[PDB]
């Protein structure tokens, strides 16, 4: 689609749009889970490095 | 009694980090406007007979 002349835009809908939305947010919802686990374990150990 | 959190610095700092993280996540999502919805809600029926 990038090769088409100017003035034509592609919009993803249906299943494809949901796939894109799911793929976009993976990193945020892995990093946040990792940080939450880090914080909880640090709380329950009283040690930052443990 | 609060001797637990002086005995546990990591535990207090972790709760503080939780608070900071949730606050920073929440701030962007909050709407921003000059005044709240103080004015009573209004509904307007309109009629026209030429």
């Amino acid at each position: 689609i990038a090769k088409l002349p100017k003035g034509i835009g592609y919009e993803w809908t249906g299943i494809s749009l949901q796939e894109k939305q799911s793929e976009s947010q993976m990193a945020f919802l892995l990093g946040l889970s990792m940080l939450v686990v880090f914080l909880v374990l640090a709380a329950l150990y009283e040690s930052w490095a443990i | 009694m609060s001797q637990f959190f002086i005995r546990r610095p990591v535990f207090a700092w972790v709760i503080a980090i939780f608070i900071i993280i949730f606050g920073l996540l929440s701030i962007p999502k909050l709407p921003i406007a000059r005044f709240p919805s103080v004015a009573p809600p209004q509904v307007n029926i309109s009629a026209t007979y030429p």
